[PDB]
């Protein structure tokens, strides 16, 4: 699917009410289980087993947090309490602006998210794996606070597809020629 | 009843519109707050029902009279507020007898006179407010009765000068505010005996020279003067304030601050000097090792001592923005230095050790210098640098070693930096400004995500020049047909047949002009074919080189020659249809050719109007032009077309030669119709781009500029019957 | 045209810096005419020349004679005095210690 | 600390069957761990997946053993019995410094 | 210019910890002073005189707050401390991830924001007006906490067209070929 | 409301010559109001253009004469001259039950 650019912003607070920011870039992939929309919010890690619908209300998070969830080996847990779609829905309901999955060690999660396109989630769901996932987990472990900004390039690969304008010009030319041809045919007939 | 009693019997009755002291309240109350009521005057024994009053507030009433036997017996009173009333003087008689008062407010009263016996008996007063009164001179004798005062403010009064021994008896003063008085002179001993003073405000006064009275302050910590007329700060001015911490000296016309003015100040934190033009030596900061931010922006500093570093171990900020700095000593040490701003100086090189170490150096700025070389590893030792602003210099090669952590890079100037940057070195770079958009093109912009200030905009193509394969093929077809048919028309006309009428001469000349336009299109498409997918490297030198100039000259010369020859043909046809002329028509054609040539060579030597695009056409002017050439050409061509159309319609109204008439009519129609969109898109960047794309502008210009050149010979060959017969007879002649 | 007589009950020695004050309703008490220990007299400029003030130390009573009255002088008049160490002129109401009941003049 | 598996990023996901699973959050991190006694403000319940500690829902009590029962209450609040009350009705067991009434 | 889509989310926290959200949409205008990006944060209203450049210490705000500034009549302010660009820069320094100016009385502010591209800001600057600004200010005044999402217009582009466009091109070109064939024959 | 402009959204904008302008923030709203004196924890700076009310950074005290001098410390601090200390240095009296040194 289309790539998702995640900018993690580390900010330091000067005593006189000022902020100094450093931005680091990561690349993940959007999932069809959620919409393709930009999101922004403070990074919050949610344990995969700590995000389920069976547990009662606890640790009410303020609305607008980007959830980073890491996935372990499914064969490690013989009984899956909840699927990835269920976890994403639960996070969104609890107030996650977007969900970032570390699917490096759970390859089947990508397939499940891709096939789960029948009930898309309103908030974006983006999965990241590999060196980008390792860097994200390192940032989460080291830094005390951050702010994830997930976005996608508004243009596609053709970069607004100027071939549409080229075809517009060609269509105007050929339409004028066709009109001239029809005028000629009408004159010949009459 | 309107009063809102609190838990600790604190009566609060404000804004109730009362005209007298509240009655029927608890006699044991502590604080009384009648602030916004309309209490005009205080009658005798108005507070007889509040023996244990502790804090009286009267801020806001139009209070203009206080009886001498009022607020009497209030021996527990500690705070009194009378700020926003209308008292014309301090209540000397009313205020006496408050032996326990600790704070008195007289801020906004329009006080102009102070009785000589005021403030009698205020044994333990510790705060005094006289902010907005219209005082003329400091009440020395009234202030002589307050030996326990700790805070005094005379900010908004109108004080001309402070005489000697004004505050001699204020042995325990701590804070002194003289913000906006119009003080113009301070005596040598005005601040004499004023020990324990820590904060002195003289911000918006009119001091002429630097006061010496501060030499008598041994415990000063904060000193201010923001809007005085101070011009010179003599050396040794601050030798009497070893504990000085903050000095507010800005927004005043400093001229010469000496050398050892800021010397032996142990606890000084920040030094900021701006506009000290006459300074030409670095300040002798020996003994000041706790400095945190040093700025000398406007001066004539010639060099930086090597001892600036290794001292002032914090030095979190360094600034030298307008100086004659030529050499940069190595900043070996000073590990806490975060920002360096060395701009608008005479720096001509950066050496490998120049930024040795420099841990936690976030921002480095050299935005105006005569830099022509940078060492290969001049940035290797840098830490988490997020801003490196090196612009408007004479750079030729920009090293990239040890710059992977950069977050924003600026190279706005440096027109000689023809080299293309390697995007591999900058991984997490977010914003970049480069001398030419072709440098940014290598960073895959408009598609990890990097922003550029010079946008490619589909006018400086990061990809192939022409763009779409449809456009490429149609431009190739236009070039082929124009070249071949113009060559054939010229060979038929000027070579074989000896007949040389004016109309045939004009047709041949316009075919020559169209041939030149076709050869321009041909060299353009040859360049595009050579640069297939890698156009950035070719374009970084095509616009700068002479190829762009010669191609643009060919294009504009062809266009102007075609227009002028069309106009002359219209005039000749008008004259012929009205009813020797060969010589005048030939010299007119020569004049038209010379005019086209001079119009073409005008941007070649004047203003450099070319190199605005790889198309090297000043007419489309994708960037905003100077409106010195484009608008003139537009108006000239429009006027020529209007004149030709008027002549043609006049002769058509007036009326063998019909073949030439219709040939000229077709030529005029084609040329005007195909020139209209080019003129339209010429001024499109100037106006607001309401759904206007530079890509579609380039497409339209590229497809329509050589179209008349490709179209005229085809019409001439196919339509003109007598000239087709001429072609047949000349073909027979050349075969024979 | 008329005369206002002020009598002081308390008497220790020659009172210092007597004076007369005028107050229009809902504003401050300005001073009109004042004297001092040695007999020097200070008059308000707006009332300069018309009013005259004389003190009788034998009966320690003030007298303010007013002539050619004008309708804008209608106000309440008070008789004020002090006793000790007053250098400033009497036009300032703060320096005074004792204030009379004050009458109304129209 | 002992568990079947323990990833560095999110601690030990799978704990022992007889050991309570509790997740702690600090900063941006939230990681699991295994412990036998849930700390103050938590109680252990046999969830369908594994026995886990959950925050006490009893009002104004710093310790509990179930959703409704509270074993230890705070100082400003009172613990009359397993069900917590602001202050127990009179005519019952005195304070006796045991908070029981 | 780019017609930014500003969505204000009013969220209520259920006792079970599941937020219920109501979204209200409005259309603003991107300013050339700020880069055309998409931002998101919590709405914080800033008084126009609040964004003063004097370094007398300021209250600390959490990073990532969308600033809503209601501009006033220009004649109300004889000598402004900072321009609109200065206010936007000050808010960005304070920690704003986006600034929304309610330009309902100062069209000169719109003009200067549009012309001020000498030093563009990284974060977007969106200006609104009319009934959209009226309802934005009503929400700010009434509700307690709301979340702002400034989304750039998704430029998909082709409404149908594309395949049917090239089909039409093929039809017209074959019609032209038939015309040429018939006129030749 | 003791103001000259009194905008509906931003509240007061400009006021009388002798009034203090203050920016009260509640929820998302931040509106200007004018008071004769600063509230607790604030100090008033008078200027010809506009009398402003600002917050003093000096710690351990909630009522300030200026930016580096406060008149009333917290419950458990002693005011020596303008600063608040746990205990003033040697050569000075104790709190004397009046919370001052």
């Amino acid at each position: 699917k289309e790539t998702a650019f995640v900018e993690v912003v580390l900010f330091e607070s000067s005593p006189s009410g000022d902020y100094t920011t450093y931005t680091t870039g990561l690349t993940g992939r959007f999932s069809r289980a959620g919409a393709t929309l930009s999101a922004e919010g403070e990074i919050v890690q949610m344990h995969p087993l700590g995000l389920c619908n069976n547990n009662d209300e606890e640790d009410l998070y303020e609305y607008g947090w980007v959830g980073v969830v890491k996935l372990e080996q499914p064969e490690l847990d013989p009984k899956p309490c909840l699927t990835v779609l269920g976890k994403a829905k639960r996070a969104v309901q609890r107030g996650a602006t977007a969900v970032i999955f570390d699917v490096s060690e759970n390859p089947e999660a990508i397939d499940q998210l891709n096939q789960g396109s029948e009930d898309p989630l309103k908030r974006p769901v983006v999965y990241v794996k590999g060196a980008d996932a390792i860097k994200l987990m390192n940032i989460v472990n080291k830094q005390k606070v951050a702010r994830a900004r997930i976005q996608h390039r508004p243009p596609r690969q053709p970069t607004e597809y100027f071939d549409m304008g080229i075809f517009l010009a060609f269509f105007v030319v050929v339409s004028l020629v066709c009109l001239i041809l029809l005028v000629k045919i009408k004159l010949k007939q009459r | 009843a309107p009063c809102s009693c609190d838990g600790d019997r604190r009566v609060d009755c404000s804004g109730k519109g009362l005209t007298a002291v509240p009655e029927g309240l608890s006699a044991f109350t502590q604080a009384l707050d009648i602030s916004m009521n309309n209490i005009t005057q205080l009658p005798e024994d108005a507070f007889a029902n509040f023996p244990f009053l502790e804090e009286l507030q009267l801020a806001g009433n139009d209070l203009s009279f206080i009886h001498p036997k009022a607020l009497s017996g209030l021996k527990e009173l500690k705070v009194l507020t009378l700020q926003n009333n209308q008292l014309k003087t301090v209540p000397s008689e009313a205020i006496r007898g408050l032996s326990a008062l600790q704070s008195l407010r007289l801020d906004a009263n329009h006080i102009t006179s102070v009785p000589e016996d005021s403030f009698e008996g205020l044994v333990q007063l510790r705060h005094l407010w006289l902010d907005d009164n219209s005082l003329t001179e400091v009440p020395v004798h009234p202030l002589s009765n307050l030996p326990t005062l700790q805070a005094l403010t005379l900010a908004l009064n109108k004080i001309s000068s402070i005489p000697d021994f004004a505050f001699t008896n204020l042995s325990s003063l701590v804070v002194l505010h003289l913000h906006n008085n119009k003080i113009r002179s301070l005596s040598q001993h005005c601040f004499d005996g004023l020990d324990n003073l820590e904060t002195l405000d003289l911000n918006y006064n009119n001091l002429g020279e630097f006061p010496q009275a501060i030499k008598a302050l041994p415990s000063l910590k904060e000193l201010g003067f923001h809007s005085n007329s101070i011009s010179v700060i003599p050396d040794g001015a601050f030798d009497g304030n070893p504990l000085l911490r903050t000095i507010h000296l800005y927004d005043n016309p400093l001229s010469f601050v000496g050398n050892s003015a800021f010397h032996n100040l142990s606890d000084l934190h920040s030094l900021v000097i701006r506009g000290a033009s006459m300074v030409q030596q670095f300040p002798n900061l020996t003994g000041t090792v706790h400095l945190e931010s040093l700025t000398l922006t406007g001066t004539k500093i010639s060099s930086i001592p090597n001892n600036l570093c290794q001292e002032q171990k914090m030095l979190r900020t360094l600034d030298l923005s307008y100086n004659n700095i030529r050499d940069l000593p190595s900043f070996n040490g000073c590990h806490a230095l975060e920002e360096i701003s060395l701009q608008r100086n005479q720096i001509y090189q950066i050496k490998e050790g120049t930024f040795q170490g420099l841990i936690s150096l976030r921002i480095l700025d050299l935005s105006r210098n005569l830099i022509h070389e940078i060492h290969s590893r001049a940035f290797a030792t840098l830490g988490p640098i997020t801003n490196l602003d090196v612009s408007f210099n004479e750079l030729t090669s920009f090293p990239t070693e040890g710059l992977n952590g950069l977050n924003q890079l600026k190279l706005v100037g440096n027109f000689k930096l023809k080299e293309a940057l390697a995007a591999k070195d900058f991984v997490n770079l977010r914003s970049l400004s480069v001398p030419y958009a072709y440098q940014c093109c290598a960073f895959w912009g408009c598609d990890i995500i990097i922003h550029c200030t010079p946008s490619t905009g589909a006018f400086k193509p990061c990809e192939y020049l022409l763009g779409s394969w449809m456009i490429r093929l149609t431009v190739w077809f236009i070039f082929l047909v124009a070249l071949f048919f113009n060559l054939l028309v010229i060979l038929t006309t000027f070579a074989s047949c000896t007949s040389l009428p004016s109309s045939k001469l004009f047709i041949g000349l316009i075919s020559v002009s169209n041939l030149f336009m076709g050869i321009y299109t041909g060299i353009l498409t040859f360049l595009d074919a050579v640069s297939w997918g890698r156009f950035a490297e070719f374009g970084i030198w095509w616009e700068t080189g002479s190829g762009c100039k010669v191609a643009g000259f060919l294009a504009v010369f062809s266009s102007e020659s075609a227009i002028f020859l069309l106009m002359l043909a219209t005039v000749e046809r008008s004259l012929s249809a009205k009813d020797n002329h060969l010589k005048q028509f030939r010299v007119a054609a020569l004049l038209a050719f010379l005019g086209a040539t001079v119009a073409g060579c005008f941007p070649l030597f004047h203003r450099g109007e070319y190199s605005a695009s790889p198309l090297c056409l000043p007419f489309p002017t994708g960037e905003t032009p100077s409106l010195g050439f484009t608008v003139t050409l537009v108006l000239l061509n429009s006027l020529a077309f209007l004149l030709m159309a008027v002549i043609y319609t006049k002769l058509y109204c007036n009326l063998s030669q019909s073949s030439m008439i219709k040939h000229v009519a077709w030529l005029i129609f084609t040329n005007c119709i195909f020139f209209c969109p080019v003129a339209f898109f010429s001024f499109a960047p100037l106006i607001t781009a309401i759904s206007i794309s530079p890509e579609i502008m380039k497409s339209v210009t590229l497809i329509f500029f050589p179209l008349p050149a490709c179209l005229n010979p085809v019409l001439y060959v196919f339509f003109n019957p007598k000239f087709k017969e001429d072609w047949k007879l000349l073909k027979r002649r050349v075969t024979k | 045209s008329l005369r206002l007589s002020c009598a002081a009950s308390g008497y220790t020695y020659s009172p210092y810096c007597m004076g007369w004050f005028r107050q229009a309703p809902g504003k401050a008490r300005e001073g009109v005419a004042t004297v001092d220990l040695d007999g020097s007299t200070i008059y308000a400029d707006s009332v300069k020349g018309r009013f005259t003030i004389s003190q009788d130390n034998a009966k320690n009573t003030l007298y303010l004679q007013m002539n050619s009255l004008k309708p804008e002088d209608t106000a309440m008049y008070y008789c004020a005095s002090r006793t000790r160490a007053g250098v400033t002129c009497g036009l300032n109401w703060a320096i005074f210690s004792y204030w009379g009941q004050g009458t109304q003049v129209t | 600390k002992g568990c079947l598996s323990c990833s560095k990023d999110n601690g030990c996901s799978r704990c022992q069957q007889k050991l309570f699973f509790f997740l702690r959050r600090e900063g941006m991190r939230q990681y699991g761990e295994c412990l036998h006694s849930c700390p103050s403000g938590y109680y252990g319940h046999r969830a369908p997946d594994m026995n886990r500690c959950a925050r006490c829902r009893i009002e104004n009590c710093d310790s509990c053993f179930s959703k409704d029962f509270c074993t230890k209450c705070k100082v400003g609040f009172y613990l009359h019995r397993g069900r917590c009350f602001d202050e127990c009705p009179d005519g019952f067991a005195p304070l006796d410094e045991t908070m029981e009434c």
